[PDB]
């Protein structure tokens, strides 16, 4: 009977652990949902940009919104955390203890997700502008601490 | 304060269009930041619930 | 001090788009083929942006 | 649980801050709209001149 009680306690606590696991899974999934929506919008913009009628100012605007979306992706990637553990900042493995004995466990894999690991940091729709310069000859004066 | 115009202003339309470009660029920036805020608020709601 | 090996000058920038239209930029310090952006003080003295 | 509570409260306050940001953005854009209308009228008159 004492053995039975020991096992009962163990399994109850294991149930608690598994609940913890579900919670962290839900949190990470929630973050990924918004990242997905951002990527949808970025694809929309990419489609819009390829139209040859766009003037370069328009490409600049489209790139502005693209850049802000990417910055938001990185913000979510860096800041999101659960009980201190930054879920999406780095690749890492988690293990949940779901049984009463060694190895009666479940593993959760996690990935660094951001503009860099998605290979989108270089995403740019801008065409080259043309650059020229002119000689701005400034006649003028100012004083320096060196004394007379 | 607006200095007094001494002469007629040449190429006025170029300058006016440059001003229009300034204005619309700024409007674009503000729209983009608004959208970022929408995303942030959505994320905050979901995070709080979880 | 930054170890840029060359001569320097102060220039005013102009850009063109593929349609041939033009707009104006700010002040830049030119070093041969390479440019650096600059700002002007209240006295006409020049500083490079950092 | 207490740590969770702290996070929850903070995130709610952050939500409200983000709302304030949206509001200021909207205000600025509206003023810019009126300015744009004025510039359009000026360009039209310049053409007429």
């Amino acid at each position: 009977a004492n053995r039975f009680t020991a096992n009962i306690k163990g399994l109850t606590q294991a149930s608690r652990n598994a609940n913890d696991g579900i919670s962290i899974a839900q949190t990470t999934e929630g973050a990924l949902n918004e990242i997905n929506n951002n990527l949808q919008r970025v694809r929309e913009l990419a489609v819009q940009s390829a139209n040859s009628t766009n003037s370069q100012s328009d490409l600049d605007s489209i790139q502005a919104e693209i850049t802000q979306r990417l910055n938001e992706i990185d913000r979510v990637s860096g800041q999101t955390q659960f009980n201190g553990v930054k879920v999406l900042a780095q690749d890492n493995t988690l293990t949940i203890q779901v049984g009463a004995n060694d190895g009666e466990t479940i593993d959760i894999d996690l990935k660094q997700i951001n503009s860099q690991t998605l290979g989108l940091d270089t995403l740019n729709v801008q065409q080259k502008y043309k650059v020229s310069d002119t000689a701005a000859t400034v006649t003028g004066y100012a004083d320096t601490t060196i004394a007379l | 304060l607006a200095e007094a115009a001494a002469t007629t202003t040449e190429n006025p339309l170029q300058k006016i269009d440059a001003a229009l470009a300034q204005v619309d660029t700024l409007r674009s920036d503000l729209g983009a930041v608004q959208n970022r805020f929408n995303s942030a608020i959505t994320n905050l709601g979901n995070t709080v619930n979880n | 001090a930054a170890g840029v090996t060359g001569t320097a000058s102060v220039v005013k920038m102009s850009y063109t788009d593929n349609n041939g239209k033009t707009i104006d930029g700010g002040l830049a310090v030119k070093v041969g083929d390479d440019y650096y952006s600059a700002t002007q003080n209240k006295d006409g003295s020049i500083s490079i942006n950092t």
